[PDB]
């Protein structure tokens, strides 16, 4: 399972 | 579930307003599905539809798990967008509910929760701090509260580091110490942990912490987290790598006992594959970071030259990013301005002045400042030993002198008055 946030402020969460 | 899929905004509506307790949760998990969709989801819609206060409610129903989760989702995909956006989602008064359901015993409603609350606290300042007034800490941490972080679910785990995470960010004020005391000892945990994504946020959280004065540096170089930060920037990820060397170039930018730290910790001996790293801001900030240490004390200054770092920065000063050549001709006027003459030596040696004259075509003024000023040093060094001569001769050799004259006619009047004493002073 990958899935790096990055420095990410807000994330969506995808279907 | 099927009959949920691409419903109207006005059938969502219809299906919320019902006093149907299943009805309603159909319609929340359709409006779930449309925020969650990948294209211009109708976010500004469902929020003018006046359907946040409903969704908020929602979150209080204990006895339907499915309705709590999906009005979770749907606001926490409303709060991933913009201020405006989150604000609305603040004002229905979803802080507390979702704090609320962090002791959910529905795993992935605890961590819906968990994601929402992010959101929010990413926002900025103001929203992080008033998720900590709400008493979000203690809750959050408690769910990190075991022997082994790896037992816990690989996401769920992601999640809270990652809103950990936002609730060290940010900057115009920095979060409260207390609440930065509370979150350390499970973010050092964190950052001991073996699943890369992890350890990024981690990075990242240490990186906001040390962002500012020395105080707050001090209470992240206390924990003892500077040699794991320092294995962490062998990291061959780079979104591992790239907080990880942000979060070294803060602590370097405070006392020089904390830069020591990273010193003592192995910090340098990473530095010939950071300043020739492939990926151009890593390069930047290595070499950003060199220039807090070059600009520390003469002891400090002898490491990086007995780790063989000066003939990297010659190397960057001579080929790099134009951003990464700037920061280091500060490395390079750092070093000279605190150097020992013999340091001062060994830098033109290792054959600094070509490319630190070839600089001097640049038409940023600020970087010309630098480099001048580094200039005088180098002669001020020279002027120590009687070779002051030599110099001059080397600096025509490679068109320096040239460069030099020109720029006594520059608009800048800094610029033009350092240049016209060196000329005269030295040639």
């Amino acid at each position: 399972e990958a899935g790096m946030t990055l420095g990410a402020r807000k994330l969506k969460k995808l279907g | 579930n099927q009959g949920t899929v691409n419903w109207s905004v006005e059938d969502i509506v219809k299906g919320i307003n019902s006093n149907n307790l299943e009805s309603q949760l159909q319609a929340t998990q359709a409006a779930r599905k449309l925020l969650s969709r990948e294209k211009q989801p109708p976010i500004d819609n469902i929020i003018r539809a006046g359907l946040i206060p409903k969704f908020v409610s929602f979150l209080g129903k204990t006895d339907c798990s499915p309705i709590q989760f999906e009005s979770a989702w749907a606001l926490t995909n409303i709060a991933s967008g913009t201020s405006e956006q989150t604000k609305a989602v603040v004002d229905g008064g979803a802080i507390p509910a979702f704090i609320s359901l962090l002791a959910s015993p529905h795993a992935h409603i605890s961590e819906q929760a968990v994601w929402a609350l992010g959101n929010i606290a990413g926002d900025g300042s103001a929203f992080r701090d008033l998720v900590i007034k709400h008493g979000a800490i203690d809750p959050l941490l408690a769910l990190l509260a075991v022997p082994d972080l790896s037992t816990l679910a690989c996401g769920y785990l992601r999640n809270l580091t990652w809103t950990l995470s936002n609730l060290c960010r940010n900057k115009n004020p920095a979060p409260p110490l207390d609440a930065v005391e509370q979150i350390l000892p499970t973010l050092v945990r964190l950052l001991h942990h073996n699943d890369p994504e992890v350890l990024a946020d981690s990075c990242w959280a240490i990186s906001y912490l040390t962002d500012g004065p020395n105080e707050r540096i001090e209470m992240v170089v206390k924990k003892g987290v500077v040699p794991q930060l320092v294995k962490l920037l062998g990291a061959t990820e780079l979104p591992i790598v790239t907080p990880a060397l942000r979060a070294i170039g803060n602590i370097v930018t405070g006392t020089d006992e904390q830069t020591q730290k990273v010193i003592d910790a192995g910090a340098l001996a990473v530095f010939p594959s950071l300043l020739t790293n492939p990926k151009t801001n890593i390069q930047k900030e290595a070499t950003w970071t060199m220039s807090n240490i070059t600009a520390g004390r003469q002891d400090q200054i002898q490491q990086v030259v007995n780790h063989g770092l000066v003939p990297f920065l010659v190397g960057v000063l001579s080929k790099a990013d134009f951003k990464t050549q700037k920061e280091a001709a500060w490395a390079i006027t750092n070093y000279t301005s605190g150097g020992t003459v013999e340091q001062i030596v060994y830098l033109v040696h290792c054959g600094i002045i070509e490319p630190l004259m070839n600089l001097l075509s640049a038409k940023d003024t600020k970087i010309i400042q630098v480099i001048l000023d580094a200039i005088s040093n180098i002669f001020q060094a020279a002027e120590k030993l009687g070779e002051t001569e030599k110099l001059s001769i080397m600096i025509e050799e490679c068109g320096g002198l040239d460069k030099i004259e020109a720029l006594q006619r520059h608009e800048n009047e800094s610029v033009y008055k350092a240049s016209l004493n060196l000329i005269e002073k030295y040639f």
